[PDB]
RNA sequence: UGGGAGAGGGUGGUGGAAUUCCCGGAGUAGCGGUGAAAUGCGCAGAUACCGGGAGGAACGCCGAUGGCGAAGGCAGCCACCUGGUCCACCCGUGACGCUGAGGCGCGAAAGCGUGGGGAGCAAACCGGAUUAGAUACCCGGGUAGUCCACGCCCUAAACGAUGCGCGCUAGGUCUCUGGGUCUCCUGGGGGCCGAAGCUAACGCGUUAAGCGCGCCGCCUGGGGAGUACGGCCGCAAGGC
């Protein structure tokens, strides 16, 4: 807003690892404030994550979190009669909201029934380089890339 | 750094002294303005008359590429 | 669509109808005019045709006040068309720089 | 196939192009922003001239191009972004010189110009 | 009489930069153009680069809040012909002065006649875009014309919207050009700021829009209308 940057709110640790990053990444899971649900599902795909391939839940979440940080995206600027799609590098910030919605919205594009499932599954993927959370970070650096020509028209 | 202090006595009206006058142009061939060559009106614009003669005469360049 | 109040006055299908046939004027700019509104109403010195529109570059609000009816809701559309050719080429007023 | 050479820079407000000719002055190759693969505005732009630069660099090595001399003509946005482009390409830039013409009050120019 | 400065005017010469086209070379897939584009140009070899040539037009830097002219206006360089003007000396004439209805001359651009010339630019015109439309603005083309000689036209925001000459009424700072005893003083120009005073105000203020004399021109509510009629001028356009 126009006076003064606003302050990221600090998260509580979660309770299973106490690392602020879970805590985030449940909270958009979350629907309605029904928070519980979300801790649920979450911790029922970290479950899974261990169940169906034997490591950290943490370490591999930590992973798909790494690999759908997009790093370049665009950001609209209309200069004279034209709207160009300019090349900006993401803020850390940002990278973190951008790779957990994402990851979250293709976890909830997924055909498993069940909602514990297809977290589980989408962060597997995405640890892996595969899947649409991965796929939404690249689609955004391509897109960045190619307006390579646009840079210099940058705030 | 003005031009007409690093000479001596000289003649704005002598056409043929290329090795003064070379010194007026910029490193671009230019004229040199006023406030480079420290002259007066008066005497500026006899050196600008003198100066396009000499280039006449083939011993002025009337432009430079400039290099870096 | 298009929706008419006359307000503390009674006015026929006929009137309602010629006020949609003037509006029409604005179908010109070839722009989408959605729900607009137009109302008629009777003060001491003439009539007033209020109108409230929007269009997908904004809203269209315009009053128009005669001895004559039909003459304010002339007036108005003139407004109306002044307003409605503003937003529609205001945007290109600045294409150099 | 020569060793040393010239490197042109055409940089106007739409375009850059650079041709890259022998010491006697004749062309070995060229390239510009539509060569790399822009059209329309883009081609006017900084980015176009790094590319067009590289493109017309790279091509000229392969026939053994090693040192060249720079010539720049233009007050294009490509300008200085062509320059730096040719240094970095892996030749010897021996000079960087600037012919851009200018007339002495000649023609009239267009009216976009006055 | 002696000196000065200046794009003042006329004629003749003459230099380099750029654009365009032609010729040769080398080279390939685009160039160009816009807010973005398209038309256009380009594999029948364009763009970009080198060398040669042809031609017209304008003279970059110097260049200025500069200079010159009565005004219009005047800018590469050279010479010739020629005007205005300022200074210094205080030598000559002895009021020979001021203004000026008519008249006469000059008068940007566009336009016009005859003949040249034609690179760039560009009314008209063609086409592309923009746009609701776009007889425009922007883009690609393009003929008069722009240029020269000679003869016309005689307009203008031809403006300082300020007629000319003279005398008188504080100064401050910048500047151009003379002459000085050269710190500084004294002329003649060009700007700014300001005493008094003016002025409806805004502003003017030794470059008066101040205080005064002379002469000239002009105004007398807005439109109709710089129109009509008449007359004079013009080849016409049109002018008075
Ligand atoms: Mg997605
Ligand atoms: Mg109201
Ligand atoms: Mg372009
Ligand atoms: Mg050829
Ligand atoms: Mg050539
Ligand atoms: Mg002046
Ligand atoms: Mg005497
Ligand atoms: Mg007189
Ligand atoms: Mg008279
Ligand atoms: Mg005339
Ligand atoms: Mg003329
Ligand atoms: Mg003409
Ligand atoms: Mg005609
Ligand atoms: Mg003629
Ligand atoms: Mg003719
Ligand atoms: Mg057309
Ligand atoms: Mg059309
Ligand atoms: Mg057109
Ligand atoms: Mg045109
Ligand atoms: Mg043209
Ligand atoms: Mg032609
Ligand atoms: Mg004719
Ligand atoms: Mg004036
Ligand atoms: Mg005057
Ligand atoms: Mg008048
Ligand atoms: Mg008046
Ligand atoms: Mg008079
Ligand atoms: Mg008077
Ligand atoms: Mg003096
Ligand atoms: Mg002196
Ligand atoms: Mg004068
Ligand atoms: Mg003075
Ligand atoms: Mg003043
Ligand atoms: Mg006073
Ligand atoms: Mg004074
Ligand atoms: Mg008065
Ligand atoms: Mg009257
Ligand atoms: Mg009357
Ligand atoms: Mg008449
Ligand atoms: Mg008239
Ligand atoms: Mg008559
Ligand atoms: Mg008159």
């Amino acid at each position: 807003a126009r006076r003064r940057r606003a302050e990221v709110r600090q998260l509580q640790p979660d309770l299973v690892y106490g690392d602020v990053l879970v805590t985030a990444f449940i909270n958009k899971i979350m629907r309605d404030g029904k928070k519980n649900l979300a801790a649920r599902i979450f911790y029922d795909a970290c479950k899974i994550i261990q169940e169906k391939t034997g490591q950290e839940p943490l370490k591999v979440f930590k992973q798909a979190v790494e690999n759908v940080k997009p790093r370049m995206e665009v950001r609209s600027r209309r200069v004279g009669g034209a709207n160009y799609q300019v090349p900006m590098e993401v803020s850390p910030r940002r990278q973190q909201s951008l790779a957990l919605r994402w990851l979250v919205q293709a976890a909830n594009q997924r055909p498993e029934r069940r909602a514990a499932v297809r977290i589980a599954h989408e962060l597997m993927d995405a640890a892996e380089g595969k899947g649409g959370a991965v796929k939404k970070k690249e689609d955004v650096e391509r897109m960045a890339e190619a307006n390579r020509a646009y840079a210099h028209y940058r705030w | 750094a003005k031009v007409k202090a690093t000479l001596g006595e000289f003649d704005l009206r002598d056409y043929r002294n290329v090795e003064v006058l070379k010194r007026f142009l910029s490193e671009t061939g230019k004229i040199l303005p006023r406030r480079r060559t420290g002259l007066s009106a008066k005497e500026q614009r006899i050196l600008a008359k003198t100066i396009k003669r000499a280039r006449i005469l083939g011993l002025l360049p009337f432009t430079e590429k400039l290099v870096r | 669509t298009m929706n008419i109040t006359s307000k503390q006055m009674e006015i026929t299908p006929a009137i309602r109808q010629h006020v949609a046939d003037r509006l029409a004027k604005l179908e010109k700019w070839q722009t989408h005019l959605i729900n607009p509104h137009i109302i008629l109403s009777k003060e001491p010195q003439g009539f007033v045709a209020d109108a409230t529109i929007n269009t997908p570059n904004g809203v269209l609000v315009a009053s128009g006040k005669h001895e004559d009816m039909y003459t304010a809701i002339n007036e108005l559309i003139n407004k109306l068309e002044r307003q409605l050719n503003k937003l529609q080429h205001k945007g290109e007023a600045r294409r150099a720089a | 196939q020569v060793a040393s050479g010239r490197a042109y820079i055409h940089a106007s407000y739409n375009n850059t192009i650079v041709t890259i000719t022998d010491p006697d002055g004749n062309p070995i190759t060229w390239s510009s922003g539509g060569v790399i693969g822009y059209k329309g505005s883009r081609k006017g732009t900084p980015y176009a001239a790094q590319l067009a630069a590289l493109d017309a660099a790279k091509k000229a090595m392969a026939y053994g191009m090693q040192s060249v001399d720079v010539i720049v003509r233009g007050t294009g946005a490509g300008r200085e972004q062509a320059i730096r482009a040719l240094q970095a390409s892996g030749l010897q830039v021996k000079s960087i010189v600037d012919d851009t013409p200018v007339p002495h009050n000649g023609c009239r120019p267009k009216k976009k110009f006055r």
